[PDB]
């Protein structure tokens, strides 16, 4: 078949909803294994300065025992059936998911229901996790990449909830109480804020009945005065430079404000980012890479690596790049990078945009490879778009992009716009903000 | 190609059981090199 | 929704020995891989590291396509070309949208059957060996596993996946040509495809992969020896692995070892969990209260295998963790193994196998490896049955084989408190 | 008449009197520099000595004894295969730059 | 922890139109830039004269 | 270290000791690469203070009068520290270290634990050494009695 | 003093028995460092 007919053969994702508001979505395949999980509209963007880190603390407690399965009982059950239980928290979403044999879907759904509704939160466990989290904060401090990205959010979204890290400040970790957590939970873990998603060898009808059976008790009301809604987050052209000449390589992240999840412009932006691409010293292409930034960097040894990114949030986002380089290569790297954004705004060619479109097509499909990536796409999509966008639609959106669309969309977000800049390490050579700003036009 | 590796390599973490868990090797290693993606080493 | 299909895997072995295997999944993208018996085990004392450079030379000039064209051509269609190697096999894989398979296939064939290894391009690529190795060796596990193999075998499997330092800048074009000529032959290859029709792959293999080869110690049986390599580097944490010869992949005994691996504990199942059902982990936890990690280690090759455990601990606790882990395996060898523990292990193993062939990468690796190892295809249902067939006594016997077998050990870190094999 | 005139021109040109081969006299542009860089060691070293010997003779306003003059019949292009490929590669990059 | 790092308050320096953290500043960006551009264009013409 | 290690014998003899002993005598005369740039002033002070002690020192002189050397030691080497910090006894283990480097020539050493210096058995080994051959006696000779 | 070492060291083969004779090690090694003379390594 052609790439076109193959697109129309992907089973359509089935979506249902319970009385309490919980959405149930699934994509059936014939895999003897599956992934099922709960995606929640909860994250640090929903936290205030007082409880920032609450969600991450809960993630630490989620698998430590439930009222029905105290202590390591939940753990033993997951392990004995050979399943895998994982979780993650971001500034807007939280997810708990299980990879298991398709025949074990009923127990998998029960366990998730149990986890999301009956978490013990034993005072002694809370004290133990407190120390674990503090140690994780210390470890994260050694990850220059994680530090620079937290810094980018701190400065770009300064004064708003998006400026907050997911883990929260250490003093919050030392002071968060069970009361704080149960409070956070009663407020955010409601059925209308959750999506039960599954992908693999199972039928929607079976998942739906299991959901009715195990999630019906989940609250779908809350009230009116306590319905955590999101306010837009102001973006600020600014710079944060943490100079540390003791570190061997400098990390720099720069971005302009992105449009947010729902905007159609994200497709063209993804095409443009694909044109500039990514790179690191282990890439075999070197001097022949198609991206001018990549080949210049490789032939002139300008950096160890770089990556463009389009981080999306509800109504805003960070569109830009991150690079790692020697202290004497920062200005050159910034010069070439900004020159490439400007070239795309004013002179993107049909041939490079086609390449970008093909890169995006390949990335889209190769990403949805396996029950876990698919299940995550279902969960997240339902939370963000309110629907699963089919591949055939993505193709239509990508197809609509041409050189004209790329120049116009890039001009809209990059041209003469104030960026947010974060630097960490031996950054004496990181350009002054005025010089960076002038580089935007 | 299109998808960047999970971890990008540069040349020239752990402080708790939780973050140490999974680091012990369990299988023979595999070495991969790419045209478009960061190299990797498994197990 | 209700999907189309599911179709079955098509398998075909040609007269020259080349295996072709494909699965039509009707996906929008295709994944094709050429598996070759050319891993590092086939290098000898005079050309160590040649296969590492070969792995990094996939985009050098070929008879039908220049280095420049290979890179620009593959990128034009947003495609991918990668080379993956283990101690026994080398796998060249291409990924692209299904309408562009013709393009990726042409480059794939040029790279594997018509490389030129031009003198100046080969010289210019040498430095990359240093960069690639430095990146991989940032992982202590790499140090330990490479040393473990070097300590365990007298040859073949003893070879590292990475070029020795003294060979960097010394690998010649002639060595590369000889290596490709002696190992990239029809009877040593498997052409695997996903989202591609069996007839086209069959056609491609028949017309471009009909190759007879030279000599392919490029056949040499791996000779288990046993020994230990200790790498002092003063790191706060000590990484160590202790193994004994186990069994060749494909044997029933190999299945016993895989089940034993999961009885002992073969990796985490729960994010930040206490690994309640991991035998080795719970045994160490009772005695050591400092951070540590432990896991059963299982490596199975065509003519041999290594089984044991891997530990990570603070330097002062190395002895306590290693001894506690070892003693725990000794109790299994003495028969202290419950049926429930074995069934749980079987569940983890079966669920684990199925999960590993869930993605195109895992699927391809599984089919390609079977194709080169047994020149046949054993389906999931049969694998699971072979797993259920393992008896509690087989597991106990595998543990015994480990305990009484001559050991091989590798450790790195501040080894002041890390014991020697004879102290275990 | 292009063989009789040729040998006559070759000698009138006279680089052979300095012991040079025709390729030793080529004007080096970027294609030529890359071609020379690709020469195997022996051809590179031979080229270096013939040029050094010629420059030395030139400095002394002298020429080699007639029996050491490069012979028209023996002068072959050692550079051609390398230069041709360098030009071919460049042309290929140029065609791709136009897409 | 690097997460103990919060950008200091700049409210005493911000232009009035970007003082509300719950509002996008993209609505005033055109006006804020248009003014500076006006200042630069007028200077250029003055100097040219 | 780079200068000393230009000698293959240095590579082999250092590895031989590392292979033979579990500790003490297993240590190399040369600083491990990972430690270069890491040896601290405190470690140097600690080392001198634990080992440069009176009961671990001997002042020897040739071409000087005993009285002057004696008065020098009495007035300026009247330190203390006694026997200082002796080490753990060397524990012979046995083992092998193979260093592949592709040199045209292979250097190798094979040993077994013999005897401590000062014992009568040590003398037997010294004689055995010369029976087997302990170095050349004639420039370019064929070592007829080795 | 002013007696340079027998062999001066520089930083950044044998082809016959005769020249190989004497190279095999026979005793433990000694490492020497000097203020005025090249360092040496014995055996
Ligand atoms: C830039 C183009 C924006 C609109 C793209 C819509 O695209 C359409 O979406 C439908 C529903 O998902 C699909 O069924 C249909 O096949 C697809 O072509
Ligand atoms: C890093 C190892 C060498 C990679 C192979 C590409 O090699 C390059 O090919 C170009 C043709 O496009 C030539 O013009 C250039 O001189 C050559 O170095």
């Amino acid at each position: 078949a052609t790439y076109a007919q193959a697109l129309q053969s992907v089973p359509e994702t089935q979506v249902s909803q319970l009385d309490n508001g919980l959405r149930v979505a699934s994509e059936q395949s014939s895999q003897p294994t599956c992934t099922v999980g709960v995606w929640i509209d909860a994250g640090s963007r929903y936290e205030s300065e007082k409880n920032n880190g609450a969600g991450y603390f809960v993630e630490h407690l989620a698998f430590k025992g439930t009222k029905n399965r105290p202590g390591n009982a939940l753990e033993k059950e997951v392990e004995s059936m050979g399943a895998h239980l994982n979780a993650y928290s971001t500034r807007e979403h939280t997810a708990y998911y299980i990879k298991a044999l398709s025949k074990d879907l009923p127990k998998a759904v029960e366990l998730l229901a149990d986890i999301v509704q009956n978490c013990s939160l034993e005072d002694s466990q809370i004290e133990k996790e407190r120390d674990v989290i503090l140690q994780e904060l210390q470890e994260n401090d050694t990850s220059m990449r994680d530090v620079v990205f937290n810094y980018l959010h701190a400065t770009a979204f300064q004064g708003t909830p998006l400026a907050q890290s997911v883990e929260g400040p250490s003093e919050n970790v030392r002071k968060l109480s069970r009361a704080d957590l149960t409070e956070y939970l009663s407020r955010h873990y409601k059925a209308p804020r959750m999506v039960l998603a599954a992908a693999g060898g199972l039928e929607h009808r079976q998942l739906l009945d299991l959901a009715q059976k195990h999630f019906s008790g989940l609250s779908g009301t809350y009230d009116e005065d306590a319905v955590p809604t999101l306010s837009p987050c102001r973006f600020t052209g600014s710079q944060i430079c943490h100079r540390e000449d003791g570190l061997p390589l400098a990390h720099v992240a720069i971005a302009v404000e992105g449009p947010g999840w729902a905007h159609p412009d994200n497709v063209a932006l993804q095409v443009a980012n694909a044109i500039i691409g990514h790179y690191d010293c282990t890439y075999g292409g070197g001097a022949h890479l198609s991206s001018p930034l990549a080949s210049i960097a490789a032939t002139n040894k300008l950096c160890q690596s770089f990556q463009t990114f389009n981080i999306c949030y509800a109504d805003t986002g960070l569109l830009g790049a991150h690079f790692v380089c020697d202290h004497m290569s920062i200005d050159d790297m910034m010069f070439v990078l900004q020159g490439q954004w400007m070239r795309l705004c004013t002179s993107a060619t049909e041939s490079e945009v086609l390449r970008g479109k093909n890169l995006l097509r390949n990335a889209l499909v190769s990403h949805l490879d396996g029950t876990t990536p698919v299940c995550e796409d279902i969960g997240r999509s339902l939370l963000t778009y309110g629907r699963r966008i089919p591949l055939a639609e993505w193709e239509s959106r990508i197809a609509e992009v041409d050189a004209r669309v790329v120049r116009e969309v890039c001009s809209k977000y990059f041209y003469d716009q104030c960026p947010a800049v974060a630097g960490f390490g031996p950054i004496e050579q990181l350009p002054d903000y005025n010089r960076i700003r002038s580089g935007m036009f | 190609a299109a998808v960047p590796a999970t971890s990008e390599s540069p040349v020239l973490s752990v402080l708790c059981r939780e973050s140490l868990r999974g680091q012990a090797a369990g299988r023979p290693l595999v070495a991969s090199v790419s045209l478009n993606v960061p190299a990797s080493v498994r197990y | 929704e209700v999907p189309p299909h599911p179709q079955d895997l098509e398998f075909t072995r040609l007269p020259n020995g080349l295996v072709i295997a494909s699965l039509e999944n009707y996906a929008p993208a295709s994944r094709i891989g050429l598996f070759i018996k050319a891993g590092s085990r086939y290098e000898n004392s005079n050309n160590l590291g040649t296969s590492h450079l070969l792995r990094l030379a996939s985009s050098l000039t070929t008879k039908g396509a220049s280095s420049f064209k290979i890179t620009r051509g593959i990128e034009a269609v947003g495609g991918k070309l990668s080379v993956t190697s283990t101690r026994e096999n080398m796998a060249y894989t291409v990924e692209c949208l299904r309408d562009d398979v013709d393009i990726l296939m042409e480059f794939l064939l040029n790279v594997t059957t018509a490389p030129e290894f031009r003198r100046w391009e080969v010289a210019a690529l040498q430095p990359q060996l240093r960069i690639d190795k430095a990146v991989a060796l940032q992982n202590p596990q790499a140090h330990v596993i490479e040393n473990l193999h070097a300590a365990a075998y007298r040859n073949a499997l003893a070879n590292s996946l990475y070029c020795p330092d003294y060979r960097i800048g010394k690998v010649t074009p002639v060595e590369l040509h000889d290596y490709v000529q002696n190992h990239f032959t029809s009877a040593r290859m498997a052409l695997i495809g996903l989202g591609v029709s069996h007839p086209v792959l069959k056609q491609v293999a028949e017309q471009f992969l009909n190759i007879r080869g030279g000599l392919g110690l490029s056949g040499a049986k791996a000779k288990y020896h046993g020994g230990e390599i200790r790498e002092q580097n003063g790191d706060s944490l000590v990484h160590a692995a202790l193994v004994a010869e186990s069994a060749a992949i494909g044997s029933a005994e190999a299945n016993a070892f895989s089940v034993l691996q999961h009885v002992l504990g073969a990796g985490p199942h729960v994010k930040r969990g206490s690994n309640a059902t991991s035998s080795l982990y719970q045994a160490v936890a009772k005695g050591v209260h400092q951070p540590f990690d432990v896991s059963a280690f299982n490596a199975s090759y065509s003519d041999s295998g290594l089984f044991g455990f891997y530990t990570i601990s603070q330097a002062a606790s190395a002895g306590d963790v290693i001894k506690a882990a070892y003693n725990q395996v000794k109790t299994i060898a003495q028969g202290n193994l419950s049926n429930p523990d074995v069934q749980a292990a079987k569940n983890k193993l079966k669920a684990g196998y199925l999960m590993s062939v869930e993605s195109s990468e895992g699927f391809l690796d599984e089919v390609g490896s079977q194709a080169l190892a047994a020149g046949s295809y054993t389906p999931p249902s049969t694998v699971l049955q072979q797993i259920d067939a393992v008896a509690d006594a087989d597991v106990i016997n595998a543990a015994k084989k480990f305990v009484s077998g001559r050991k091989s050990m590798a450790a790195s870190g501040n080894l002041g408190h890390t014991p020697f094999i004879d102290e275990l | 008449w292009l063989e009789g005139i040729r040998k006559w021109y070759y000698n009138a040109a006279g680089f052979n009197k300095l012991g040079l081969m025709r390729d030793d006299t080529i004007h080096e542009n970027d294609d030529v520099k890359e071609a020379i860089r690709r020469l195997p060691e022996n051809l590179y070293d031979d080229r270096v000595f013939r040029i050094k010997r010629a420059l030395d003779l030139s400095m002394r306003q002298q020429i080699l004894p007639k029996e050491q003059w490069t012979k028209y019949e023996e002068d072959k292009s050692y550079l051609e295969p390398y230069l041709k490929e360098v030009i071919r590669e460049r042309k290929e990059r140029e065609e791709w730059a136009k897409k | 922890s690097h997460t103990d790092i919060k950008v200091p308050d700049f409210s005493d320096y911000r232009r009035p139109e970007v003082l509300d953290s719950t509002k996008s500043s993209k609505e005033s960006s055109e006006a804020r830039k248009g003014f500076s551009y006006l200042v630069t264009a007028t200077t250029t013409v003055g100097v040219a004269y």
